[PDB]
Protein backbone atom coordinates (compact mmCIF):
# COMPACT_ATOMS: atom_id res chain seq x y z
CA UNK A 1 0.00 0.00 0.00
CA UNK A 2 2.61 2.34 1.16
CA UNK A 3 5.25 2.02 -1.18
CA UNK A 4 4.29 2.82 -4.74
CA UNK A 5 5.73 2.16 -8.03
CA UNK A 6 5.80 -1.84 -7.44
CA UNK A 7 3.57 -2.12 -10.57
CA UNK A 8 5.89 -0.55 -13.23
CA UNK A 9 5.18 -3.29 -15.87
CA UNK A 10 1.52 -3.13 -16.02
CA UNK A 11 2.07 1.25 -16.45
CA UNK A 12 4.86 0.99 -18.90
CA UNK A 13 2.46 -1.49 -21.42
CA UNK A 14 -0.41 1.19 -21.02
CA UNK A 15 1.99 4.16 -21.32
CA UNK A 16 3.53 2.91 -24.39
CA UNK A 17 0.61 1.57 -25.96
CA UNK A 18 -1.47 5.38 -25.72
CA UNK A 19 2.24 7.42 -26.46
CA UNK A 20 1.85 5.34 -29.86
CA UNK A 21 -1.85 5.77 -30.73
CA UNK A 22 -1.16 9.36 -29.45
CA UNK A 23 2.01 10.08 -31.71
CA UNK A 24 -0.47 8.19 -34.63
CA UNK A 25 -3.36 10.65 -34.49
CA UNK A 26 -1.03 13.49 -33.77
CA UNK A 27 0.37 12.46 -37.39
CA UNK A 28 -2.85 13.28 -39.17
CA UNK A 29 -1.76 17.03 -39.20
CA UNK A 30 1.54 17.13 -41.31
CA UNK A 31 1.29 18.89 -44.34
CA UNK A 32 2.92 15.95 -46.45
CA UNK A 33 4.42 18.11 -48.79
CA UNK A 34 0.85 19.24 -49.69
CA UNK A 35 -0.70 22.76 -49.49
CA UNK A 36 -2.83 22.43 -46.95
CA UNK A 37 -3.27 19.54 -43.86
CA UNK A 38 -6.97 19.69 -44.43
CA UNK A 39 -8.78 17.49 -47.80
CA UNK A 40 -11.73 19.31 -47.71
CA UNK A 41 -10.46 22.94 -47.94
CA UNK A 42 -8.73 21.23 -50.79
CA UNK A 43 -12.07 20.12 -52.42
CA UNK A 44 -13.21 23.46 -51.81
CA UNK A 45 -10.22 25.36 -53.38
CA UNK A 46 -8.82 24.05 -56.16
CA UNK A 47 -9.68 21.74 -59.48
CA UNK A 48 -10.00 18.35 -59.68
CA UNK A 49 -6.75 17.93 -62.25
CA UNK B 1 -0.33 53.31 -64.92
CA UNK B 2 3.29 53.74 -63.85
CA UNK B 3 6.27 51.94 -64.88
CA UNK B 4 7.41 48.40 -64.08
CA UNK B 5 10.25 50.03 -61.76
CA UNK B 6 7.28 52.24 -60.35
CA UNK B 7 4.32 49.51 -59.73
CA UNK B 8 1.63 50.63 -57.67
CA UNK B 9 0.36 48.70 -54.92
CA UNK B 10 -3.06 49.17 -53.86
CA UNK B 11 -5.11 47.80 -50.63
CA UNK B 12 -8.86 46.13 -50.99
CA UNK B 13 -11.15 45.17 -47.47
CA UNK B 14 -13.78 45.56 -45.98
CA UNK B 15 -16.02 45.28 -49.50
CA UNK B 16 -17.92 42.53 -51.82
CA UNK B 17 -16.06 41.77 -54.55
CA UNK B 18 -17.78 39.92 -57.57
CA UNK B 19 -15.51 38.21 -59.73
CA UNK B 20 -17.69 36.61 -61.73
CA UNK B 21 -18.63 39.99 -64.53
CA UNK B 22 -14.64 40.02 -63.89
CA UNK B 23 -14.04 36.97 -65.20
CA UNK B 24 -16.79 37.21 -67.91
CA UNK B 25 -15.52 39.72 -69.99
CA UNK B 26 -13.74 39.05 -73.17
CA UNK B 27 -10.97 42.09 -73.09
CA UNK B 28 -8.59 40.09 -71.08
CA UNK B 29 -5.60 39.26 -73.63
CA UNK B 30 -4.66 36.41 -70.87
CA UNK B 31 -6.11 35.13 -67.73
CA UNK B 32 -3.98 32.09 -66.07
CA UNK B 33 -4.48 31.54 -61.94
CA UNK B 34 -2.33 29.36 -59.13
CA UNK B 35 -3.72 27.45 -56.52
CA UNK B 36 -7.40 29.05 -56.64
CA UNK B 37 -9.83 28.00 -59.92
CA UNK B 38 -11.42 31.07 -61.13
CA UNK B 39 -14.82 29.50 -61.20
CA UNK B 40 -14.55 28.67 -57.34
CA UNK B 41 -13.68 32.62 -56.69
CA UNK B 42 -16.97 33.26 -55.73
CA UNK B 43 -17.43 30.82 -52.96
CA UNK B 44 -13.68 31.72 -50.89
CA UNK B 45 -13.48 34.02 -48.30
CA UNK B 46 -10.07 36.09 -47.93
CA UNK B 47 -8.79 38.72 -45.77
CA UNK B 48 -7.81 41.21 -47.47
CA UNK B 49 -6.15 41.68 -51.28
Amino acid sequence: SSTASALGKLQDVVNQNAQALNTLVKQLSSNFGAISSVLNDILSRLDPP
Amino acid sequence: FASVYAWNRKRISNCVADYSVLYNSASFSTFKCYGVSPTKLNDLCFTNV
